[PDB]
């Protein structure tokens, strides 16, 4: 039940300088998450301390409405590339 | 499409929100109202294992969370993503309480 | 990410890595002390 959140990363394999590693204080899964259908696949994590916001670290707005089909989006991660 | 390679450097991908139809055709009976498809039916470009949880940002707004799929980057098997726009109330309420 | 490119360093400032001994899932920073991710990433 243990998660360290790493902010300000680009190269996850090298400590670059800009990173803030903050442990999760509270982990809250959606009450209706269904592991079979994967319906409600969403979870909130409370950081043990606030992140410091700066050049390398910034929040992203929640949607003001749902998006039209055909909207271009940007998806990012360190997941498998093959 | 095949094998395993997990990067050191963060990866990015531009991809369009697919219409409900093209999303539901792809996964008959499996797409709920809390889900949207984003990606390409030709395959080749997709999120994959290790991307889960991450952002799908469109016009400066977090519209999706990397959720699931049938493998990654397969023809007619686009990524499926948690529709964040259904959850703003839950998110706010939870943040207020906690 | 399959068929993507390497992001410009520290573009995507809202992106986080969730780590339990190693990276396992991503997430997004939505205010200074709350990150949203996927319930199946629970650890
Ligand atoms: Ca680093």
């Amino acid at each position: 039940s243990r998660i360290q959140v790493r902010l300000g990363e680009h190269n996850i394999d090298v400590l670059e300088g800009n990173e803030q590693f903050i442990n999760a204080a509270k982990i809250i899964t959606h009450p209706n998450f269904n592991g079979n259908t994967l319906d409600n696949d969403i979870m909130l994590i409370k950081l043990s301390s606030p992140a410091t916001l700066n050049s390398r670290v910034a929040t992203v707005s929640l949607p003001r409405s749902c998006a039209a089909a055909g909207t271009e989006c940007l998806i990012s991660g360190w997941g498998n590339t093959k | 499409s095949s094998g395993s390679s997990y990067p050191s450097l963060l990866q990015c991908l531009k991809a369009p929100v697919l219409s409900n139809s093209s999303c539901k055709s792809s996964y008959p009976g499996q797409i709920t109202g809390n889900m949207i498809c984003v990606g390409f039916l030709q395959g080749g470009k997709d999120s994959c294992q290790g991307d889960s949880g991450g952002p799908v940002v469109c016009n400066g707004q977090l519209q999706g969370i990397v959720s699931w799929g049938y493998g990654c980057a397969q023809k007619n098997k686009p990524g499926v993503y948690t529709k964040v726009c259904n959850y703003v109330n839950w998110i706010q309420q939870t943040i207020a309480a906690n | 990410i399959v068929g993507g490119y390497t992001c410009a360093a520290n573009s995507i400032p809202y992106q986080v890595s969730l780590n339990s001994g190693s990276h396992f899932c991503g997430g997004s920073l939505i205010n200074s002390q709350w990150v949203v991710s996927a319930a199946h990433c629970y650890k």
